[PDB]
């Protein structure tokens, strides 16, 4: 089966920096990727579907890219409300599997 | 429609005949008698209706959202006018109840 | 020069659409083919440019034989004859080399000895509708359209082997006549995958170059 | 301007008709519910004599009387201010035999046609091992054909710089003169955006697109 | 727009069956499909199974024998039965709709009901 | 013989029309379900624009469109052999304001008119202290009038010795030219047997009576 490895483990950056996050697939997915964000004990929300397209209410700070296997998401400037977990998910073929899940402390 | 000069949109003006119920959706009001009214083309639509001494409703529905360019306010208002189309037929005069 | 681009001069050609072998002694040696245009890839692209076609049909068969390895004792055989049966849509269908469906009445069939001219036959336009449909968005299973069924073909020997078997091949040709087309279509870009339907894999638009300038 | 049919009124002000030819309470301007054109959109499509049937009295004529002859006319208009930019393509393809994502099967019914609800394209591939899903990569346009060659069908460009709307008239195109409508969809309306919608900050971030269908001379 | 909710038992018995019914609001079931995702603190996120808009279902490979998902169109709820309810099912179960602009991703989610296997 | 309207056919072979004057899928011969005439029978009655409304597409025209103008024609025929004897009276009274059994109230709705089902007379009095019931002693005919004087209304004698059937034509009789049909019943068809049905032993003990109503020129 295809596996998703989310990298790196966790970050702790101040407010207003440009951070990056990436996750890797096992075979080709053809940009069938979805990014998720879950705060402390809430339901997750969708931000980037198909690895480029932002959601309807998500601000323009988030940005994603990648094609083939190496996919990545880019935050240009942090705010105080942007911490939490971050998951990448492929939806190419059943079984759909997720990433590992990272965390932003915002020290 | 006394709103901005740039903003467009579409409205329904559904008249429900007496005997039928009030529509609770956009879709079934489209099946009844209505007229789709545009903002960008003209600024005033005319709807005629019989009236006689439920008994009918003149509900109006959002067809699309109001797209408006930047540096224009979004909230717009709408007036309403009433006059007699043809001649009425009154009979048997009485006094008014709008007095002490 | 424009008469080389008319629709009549664009399709009135020939193509080896089928190639099958059958022997006489193996108790199931008989060739079988359903008539459909979607067999050979190069003709399918030339006919899917239009949607509604209406043409007569003209078939020729070239048949040859080959001596299978017999035992001994100087095998001598006379000339062979071949029977080519044609079944209209909605008729009986054989299943063995000896069945009732070969000696039936309303299935036209030819008989042809070797060493002569090849046996041309011609089928007119058979449909309940007004035109064949090379595309059909609808159910009958999806995208089948049982109206444009043109029938099948069946071949066998009319001899019994005496001392040595003989296998034989057949190359069925194909030629539309008096073609009229309707409502053209853009030419199919992606490769063909399955014969029965229109399935495909997604592919790029055009072979790339290095940059815009 | 302000043409009426039955008990409905649509106000207009160019027309492009069929292949050169021209085509009792059913004669009314049905209106599908409008979809939203965003930046990252790919396209929408409706099967034509299926989107009318699940909702209208025309569909009430369908369930009593299967077989019919119809002739359509389609209005498509999107309202946007002068500050938006982008380009659409309104085309009406006959006999759109779409292909399945799985290589060996055919797509099921509920994926080819939402009842008066727009099925949407996408700009990636789709999965194959899942279920009967329509292969909906947009640059092959679902039929395995090049999307640039799609203008051989009757079409009309909507370009928000100058033009604003598009009106089509389609005659009855079928082989059999009388076919059952429940198992057959002869027309297909496609709307594909070539130049994607772009705007500045401050303006509204989507443009609505309304589709108005009105059958003319339905014989039973 | 009011989104979908769910209603479950919350507390179970070990080696049993579970029954969570997810209640939708506003949208149909012929235009969308739901997604069943298990959120666990130990095994992370995992996908369990879906029912598509045509009525066909797909399950996870590790839970082929213990799952059975169904739905009703006009009544507008879905039903799924997890069986045999082992000790690793100490996790909160989510109900989420899919096909966000026809892309097969989870758009909106349920409130989540955490279940525990033990007494 | 064999007259047809819409999608129904009734085969006949005398007519008595109104007060001298003569009166789209609704023009069809509706047929109420037949009642059985026994020895000990008393009579039946139907309210006219109520028995059509609960069953027909004419009633489907009623629930959409309340107010209307209609003009009726009524066929009544009973088939019996030459060995039966008895006499009927077919009359069609306008504005039959029946009286209640209780002296201080008015009868309720479900006792004045069964929906296309015949309410029946009786030859006794009825109780008074019970509920809102129609005073249905037959010799006062429900309206407090002498039953012998009932032939001033348009009527036709059915006598099984010679005659067999009866056809009536009734014009629209109302004060207001347009009144709501849901709260008003303008006509009333009454069938009263004067000479009761008698037969010998061996013959069948009841004669069926079929009632066929057909509205003509319903305006809305």
């Amino acid at each position: 089966d295809i596996q998703m490895t989310q990298s790196p483990a966790s970050l702790s950056v101040s407010v207003g920096e440009t951070v990056t996050i990436t996750c890797r697939a096992s075979e080709n997915v053809y940009r069938n990727l979805a990014w998720y964000q879950q705060k402390q004990g809430k339901s997750p929300q969708l931000l980037v579907y198909a690895a480029t397209n932002l959601a309807d209410g998500v601000p323009s700070r988030f940005s994603g890219s990648g094609s083939g296997t190496q996919y990545s998401l880019k935050i240009n400037s942090l705010q105080s409300e942007d911490f939490g977990s971050y998951f990448c998910q492929h939806f190419w073929s059943p079984v759909f599997t997720f990433g590992a899940g990272t965390k932003l402390e915002l020290k | 429609f006394c709103g901005s000069a740039m903003a467009t949109g579409k409205f329904l003006l559904a008249y429900s005949p007496p005997g039928a119920g009030v529509p609770k959706n956009r879709k079934d009001a489209m099946l009844g008698t209505h007229v789709i009214w545009d903002v960008g083309l003209q600024s005033s639509c005319v709807l005629c209706v019989p009236w006689i001494s439920a008994a009918g409703y003149v509900t109006c529905w959002y067809q699309t959202n109001i797209v408006v360019p930047a540096d224009v306010q979004s909230s717009c208002d709408i007036l309403c006018f009433v006059s007699a189309c043809n001649d009425f037929s009154v009979r048997m005069l009485k006094d008014t109840p709008f007095i002490r | 020069s424009r008469s080389e681009s008319s629709i009549e001069n664009f399709l009135c050609r020939s193509a080896c659409v089928y190639y099958a072998t059958y022997t006489n002694n193996s108790k199931k040696g008989f060739a079988e083919w359903v008539i459909n245009t979607r067999q050979v890839a190069q003709l399918r692209r030339k006919l899917e440019l239009f949607t509604y076609l209406r043409f007569d049909l003209e078939l020729t068969f070239v048949i040859t034989s080959a001596q299978q390895p017999s035992t001994a004792s100087s095998v001598d055989a006379p000339v062979q004859t071949h029977q080519i049966m044609y079944v209209p849509p909605g008729g009986p269908v054989p299943t063995k080399v000896k069945d009732y469906a070969w000696q039936t009445s309303t299935n036209p069939s030819v008989f042809w000895t070797e060493g002569n001219a090849p046996p041309r036959m011609s089928i007119p336009f058979i449909s309940i509708g007004n035109a064949y449909s090379c595309f059909y968005d609808g159910w009958t299973v999806y995208g089948i359209n049982t109206l444009n069924n043109m029938g099948t073909l069946y071949m066998r020997h009319v001899n019994e082997a005496g001392q040595g078997p003989i296998k034989s091949t057949v190359r069925i040709y194909f030629k539309p006549k008096h073609v009229k087309a309707w409502v053209p279509r853009p030419p199919r870009l992606c490769q063909y995958e399955k014969q029965k339907n229109v399935n495909f894999s997604p592919i790029g638009v055009t072979t790339s170059r290095t940059d815009i300038i | 301007r302000s043409i009426t049919l039955g008990n409905s009124t649509i106000t207009t002000q160019n027309v492009v008709v069929g292949y050169g030819v021209w085509p009792v309470a059913t004669c009314r301007f049905y209106t599908l519910e409008s979809v939203q054109w965003m930046k990252n959109s790919a396209g929408w499509w409706w099967k034509l004599p299926d989107a009318l049937s699940q909702m209208g009295l025309f569909g009430q004529n369908m369930q009593y009387h299967y077989l019919g002859r119809t002739g359509y006319t389609i209005h498509v208009q999107c309202n946007a201010s002068k500050f938006h930019q982008g380009c659409l393509l309104v085309v009406c393809v006959p006999e759109a035999e779409m292909g399945c994502s799985n290589l060996n099967n055919t797509p099921e019914f509920s994926e080819l046609s939402g009842g008066d609800s727009a099925r949407m394209f996408t700009d990636t591939q789709v999965g194959e091992s899942n279920a009967k899903k329509v292969q909906t990569a947009v640059w092959n346009a679902g039929m395995g054909v090049g999307v640039g060659n799609l203008t051989i069908f009757p079409h009309q460009w909507i370009n928000l710089r100058t033009n604003n709307s598009a009106t089509l008239v389609m005659p009855y195109i079928n082989s059999v003169p009388m076919d059952n409508m429940f198992r057959h969809n002869n027309l297909t309306l496609m709307i594909i955006p070539f130049v994607p919608l772009n705007y500045s900050e401050g303006s509204s971030p989507y443009v609505p697109i309304t589709v108005t269908i009105a059958p003319m001379c339905a014989e039973y | 727009q009011v989104q979908l909710k769910q209603s479950g038992p919350g507390l179970v018995q070990p080696s049993q069956s579970l029954s969570i019914t997810c209640t939708v609001s506003g949208f149909s079931l012929t235009n969308y499909g739901v997604h069943w995702v298990r959120q666990s603190p130990g095994k992370g996120l995992e996908w369990l199974g879906v029912i598509w808009r045509g009525g066909s279902t797909d399950y996870n490979a590790a839970f082929m024998s213990r799952l059975s998902i169904t739905k009703d169109n006009s009544k507008s709820q879905v039903f799924f039965k997890m069986n045999s309810l082992q000790a690793d099912d100490t996790a909160i179960y989510y109900c989420a709709k899919g096909d966000y602009y026809g892309y097969d991703a989870m758009d909106s989610w349920g409130q989540g009901t955490s279940v525990t296997v033990s007494r």
